[PDB]
């Protein structure tokens, strides 16, 4: 999806407090396709944004028919 | 005086088409009635054309789109191949 946040807002569904075993993540991403930008646009997205918020927290013709 | 109309290059392309055909005057008369009719319907609309896109010159490529807005579809098509060789014709030399 072009929102990471929902991305990580989505994944995060099993992996919350009640979880009782490990989380295994399996994004699909198809080789050699379009797809692929997106992830990096979404990568792009998504460190424009982790950047601050960890300082944040620290500090035809011719044819007639007639 | 000395007024003027089509009849004698009407007259050659009867030739064109039908070399030994005659043609009565009250038909004569009305090629030029309906000659002149055709002229003006699309002299109208390219002119007006221009004046849609405020564009101030008009061309062939308006009278092509008026042809385009008046023959019916086929016929359309011939001619406006018709008026794109002619031109090439023209511009070639």
């Amino acid at each position: 999806d072009w929102n990471p946040q929902a991305d990580l807002q989505a994944m995060d569904r099993a992996h919350r407090i009640g979880q009782k075993k490990q989380v295994k993540v399996f994004r699909l991403v198809t080789d050699n396709s379009v797809e692929e930008k997106i992830l990096e646009r979404a990568t792009q997205k998504l460190r424009l944004d982790q950047l601050v918020i960890q300082q944040n927290r620290t500090s035809n013709p011719t044819k007639r028919e007639r | 005086s000395r007024k003027e109309s089509y009849a004698i290059y009407v007259y050659k392309v009867l030739k064109q088409v039908h070399p030994d055909t005659g043609i009565s005057s009250k038909a004569m008369s009305i090629m030029n009635s309906f000659v002149n009719d055709v002229f003006e319907r699309i002299a109208g609309e390219a002119s007006r054309l221009a004046h849609y896109n405020k564009r101030s010159t008009i061309t062939s490529r308006e009278i092509q789109t008026a042809v385009r807005l008046l023959l019916p579809g086929e016929l359309a098509k011939h001619a406006v191949s018709e008026g794109t060789k002619a031109v090439t014709k023209y511009t070639s030399a």
